[PDB]
RNA sequence: GAAAUUGACUGGCGCAAUAGAUAUAGUACCGCAAGGGAAAGAUGAAAAAUUAUAACCAAGCAUAAUAUAGCAAGGACUAACCCCUAUACCUUCUGCAUAAUGAAUUAACUAGAAAUAACUUUGCAAGGAGAGCCAAAGCUAAGACCCCCGAAACCAGACGA
């Protein structure tokens, strides 16, 4: 509700587009399990798609954690300090897939 | 008693978190906030 | 829509536009530019030879969640849903005209 | 008190004579008359099976599984087995070793 | 407030029990014992209850007859008022006929 | 029950640098389940709030009230424990910072009624909190000028745009 | 607050190589890491020693070169303004509230080494413009204006 | 609702202080009597450590009363209100904003049980089922469907002038 939440006007980070387009997503930090079956589709998307990704995203740093974890998540870190972590909990590789490429898209 | 509900308190405060900014005790009490952040919606 | 737009500036499609960020593409559709002491005006669409809007691909997001509640009382009549309208954030660069009249 | 041998590694590679060496094999267990097709001599006997395969095993270190020993119909079959290469690695180690652009970085905490 | 403050003590489950490790055995001993034996006698319950599923109305009747003459009093009498109202209930009311 | 106005007399602080205001003291004392309603030990609470300590102890003397002679007693011994542990100065360097009461810990008894009637009484009890910082007391807020009224309208006006356009 | 180098996934070189790939600009990796080195890093890190290069050159080229490049773009498209009008805008351009601005959006700070967090404007300033002399000697004067260009007149 | 006939220990997909026994107890209390019948407790290895870092969380309050106008919000807005839109909910009904019903509020407890068939999915197949039963594709196995509170009353045995 508009009433209940904040709000704010239409904006860029540093006149974005103006001379240069600047990438705002700067890291991606994928906490990942091994046994995990919560994991399986994160295990699919490490396995075949972040290779892709962080080639065609030359200014995005990627880490990939796999540890122990019952929920799979994915932190990205925008340039204007903004932090954004989601649950990639039992969604498939391409549901993953186009996640991360939202958040690469974002500001 | 086996199988009782747990979670009624995220249940309760969802709704609440909803019903927070309003005037009297329908912004704290459950049944008169459920009541008015449906009409809100 | 109808975006009265200049240069520098920023607009918010109500939709995805299948373009990458950062791209630079051409609004063509021209109903009217216009500078101090003169204006030009299509009937309805200008030519394309005269005026040209450039705007870049900038962001591609989503909105916040719109609530769709539906309520019929004494019928038991209650319903949520909740939607995220996909978005695209233009900067228009440049308007140039050229001398056609 | 008997000692136990190291754990061997699945990795194997194809060697480069597996051809003549199959020639060796095929000649001591199935005779020294070898039909022209040597190609598509059955292995219908187990007895003669046995000893090819196990001395193939005791010689490559590389044992035919029980899901694919009913497979092993001739030993075309046992040529291909041999040919196709199986490989073992942490797959942590499979995704360092491939070629990882300088912006991805993997850590294992396991 | 109905939720603790603090973690519930961790709820350590050995899954090599003897019994967990064994469970199931014999399962198979009529069709793989030449039919001397039944699982419905490998089973160890009740004895109104070996081998016999029922529902409510149906286990009632039967530990009644079966195990009804040696039965407390009270128990009885409370088994003789379930039998009577799940009688009632079953044969007079529902929403099919 | 919680008692963490005792524990905020207990708080610590790490020493002070030689060039930075000097940080006044505050003390806390409270009384617990005193035979007194909550309602009427606010009346004298919101009484002495942010008066000196000698102004609130003459308040308190000349006042009608159970709830006064008790609140008067416990400001005496916050007094004597700010100038005896917590290193004030003067002894009539104080205000009254926060100043409250909180219930306490009630009682259920019958209150007989007509006929076969009945009511619950509620022997209540409640709790007196007071904070005493050292210095002055702060002055009063002065009341609102018709040049400052004047200038928040003028804000106002030129805080004004123009809404539902470009 | 704690910075980005003491919080948990972190990685300098990959950093650094991400900085001069999302800024589309070919640095040279040893000139972008001297230009992020900072004198006050250099002098608490030989104290927890007891318990290498500096921006200065990299930071004064940078400097030299914003003051010179902005005054050109400025008079070349406004050649009506006076000298002291110009200066104005230069010194508003790289003053300490729109270079620290910048530097943050663009995460100078993150790579900033420096004794105490968060990064004195001062200090802020100063790598930027190192990092802008840095892309001077590694890429060319018209590629740096063209950054300048960018991320200063879009302030 | 038959019968002849047939043949047949030491655990928990239980509860955990409104639950599980009514039970800390048939005690307190109530009644002349028969009889009815409760509530609750939580430190630590050490309390021959009474200390102080524990909080944070319901309703109710305090910190901190109020400001033209109206189901208490929503659209909004530079801006809390001011502007615009808008006849609480449940049940009951031909139709309720109804001045019809119920509800002060919080926490906890509190209401859909199953056969005959059918349908779906297996196994075997003129047979199927671990006797008994059914069978002109059937039989066997599983799944899936049937609430809670409330009278005035009637009878039996006690206890009461
Ligand atoms: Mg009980
Ligand atoms: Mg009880
Ligand atoms: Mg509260
Ligand atoms: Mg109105
Ligand atoms: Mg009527
Ligand atoms: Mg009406
Ligand atoms: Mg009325
Ligand atoms: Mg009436
Ligand atoms: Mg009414
Ligand atoms: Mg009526
Ligand atoms: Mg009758
Ligand atoms: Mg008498």
């Amino acid at each position: 509700t508009a009433r209940g939440t904040p709000s704010r006007f239409l904006a860029s980070v540093l006149h974005n587009g103006l001379g240069r387009y600047v990438q705002q997503l700067q890291r991606l930090s994928f906490s990942v399990s091994r046994d995990g079956a919560s994991s399986r589709g994160a295990r699919e998307f490490v396995e075949r798609e972040v290779i892709d990704f962080a080639r065609r995203n030359p200014g995005v740093v990627i880490y990939v954690n796999s540890r122990p974890c019952c929920v799979p998540r994915v932190v990205a870190e925008y340039l204007n300090g903004a932090v954004r972590e989601e649950s990639i909990h039992c969604k498939s590789v391409e549901e993953i897939s186009t996640l991360v490429q939202k958040l690469a898209d974002q500001s | 008693l086996r199988n009782r509900v747990t979670d009624r308190y995220f249940r309760i405060q969802e709704v609440l978190k909803h019903a927070r900014h309003f005037r009297g005790r329908k912004n704290r009490c459950y049944r008169l906030a459920v009541r008015t952040v449906i009409r809100a919606f | 829509r109808q975006w009265k737009v200049t240069s520098e500036d920023l607009i918010l499609i109500g939709n995805e536009l299948d373009l990458a960020c950062g791209e630079r593409i051409r609004l063509e559709k021209v109903l009217l530019v216009g500078a101090d002491n003169f204006t030009l005006l299509g009937k309805p669409l200008l030519g394309k030879d005269l005026v040209r809007v450039e705007a870049t691909v900038i962001e591609k997001t989503e909105s916040w969640p719109r609530i769709i509640m539906r309520f019929r009382k004494r019928k038991n009549f209650k319903k949520k849903r909740i939607v995220t309208t996909p978005q695209t954030v233009l900067r228009i660069n440049s308007i140039e005209i050229a001398p056609c009249l | 008190i008997l000692v136990c041998p190291p754990l061997r590694s699945r990795a194997y590679t194809p060697p480069e004579d597996l051809q003549s060496r199959l020639e060796s094999y095929v000649k001591e267990v199935f005779g020294s008359s070898l039909p022209s097709n040597w190609q598509d001599i059955s292995l219908e006997d187990s007895r003669l099976k046995f000893n090819l395969l196990a001395h193939l095993a005791d010689d490559l270190g590389h044992v035919v599984p029980n899901s694919r020993l009913h497979q092993m119909c001739r030993v075309r079959d046992v040529l291909d087995f041999y040919n196709v290469p199986i490989q073992d690695r942490s797959k942590f180690d499979e995704l360092s070793a491939s070629n990882l652009p300088p912006n991805l970085k993997i850590t294992w905490s396991y | 407030i109905g939720i603790r403050l603090t973690l519930p003590p961790p709820k350590v489950v050995d899954r090599w029990n003897e019994k967990r490790a064994m469970f199931g055995v014999y399962d198979n001993i009529g069709i793989l014992g030449n039919f001397e034996k039944h699982p419905k006698e490998l089973i160890r319950g009740p004895i109104w209850l070996r081998g016999w599923k029922g529902n409510e109305l149906q286990r009632c009747i039967r530990k009644r007859k079966m195990v009804g003459s040696r039965m407390f009093a009270d128990d009885l009498h409370n088994l003789n008022k379930r039998i009577r109202y799940l009688y009632k209930h079953f044969n007079r009311h529902g929403k099919f006929r | 029950i919680s008692r963490k106005w005792e524990k905020k007399n207990k708080i610590v602080y790490p020493p002070q640098l030689p060039g930075e205001p000097r940080r006044p003291a505050e003390i806390y004392h409270c009384r617990r389940q005193i035979k007194y309603s909550k309602d009427k030990m606010w009346y004298l609470a919101k009484l002495i709030r942010g008066m000196s300590i000698d102004q609130a102890l003459a308040q308190l003397e000349f006042n009608d009230k159970k709830g006064a002679k008790i609140i008067k007693e416990v400001l005496l011994e916050a007094q004597d424990m700010a100038v005896r542990d917590h290193n004030v100065e003067f002894r009539s360097n104080l205000y009254i910072a926060e100043s409250t009461s909180g219930r306490g810990q009630c009682l259920k008894r019958i209150r007989y009624h007509g006929r076969g009637r009945f009511g619950i009484m509620e022997k209540v009890y409640c709790h007196y909190f007071v904070k005493l910082v050292e210095g002055p007391p702060p002055p009063p807020e002065p009341p609102k000028t018709a040049v400052a009224h004047a200038k928040e309208y003028i804000q106002q006006l030129r805080s004004r745009t123009i809404v539902h356009t470009l | 607050p704690v910075r980005r180098s003491e919080k948990p996934n972190w990685d300098y070189h990959a950093e650094i190589q991400a900085f001069g790939h999302r800024l589309q600009e070919n640095f040279s990796l040893d000139l972008l890491k001297t230009a992020f080195v900072n004198s006050c890093y250099i002098k608490s890190e030989e104290a927890k020693r007891q318990q290498l290069k500096s921006n200065q050159e990299l930071s004064e080229q940078g400097t030299s070169f914003s003051q010179t490049c902005l005054t050109q773009f400025l008079e070349d498209e406004y050649p009506d303004m006076p000298t002291e009008g110009i200066k104005n805008l230069v010194d508003f351009l790289t003053g300490e509230e729109v270079v620290c601005h910048v530097a943050r959006n663009l995460a100078v700070e993150q790579l900033t080494l420096s004794e105490e967090f968060p990064v004195p404007p001062a200090v802020l300033q100063q790598t930027f413009f190192a990092v802008i002399g840095a892309l001077l000697q590694s890429s060319g004067p018209e590629r740096t204006a063209l950054f300048i260009r960018d991320f200063l007149i879009t302030q």
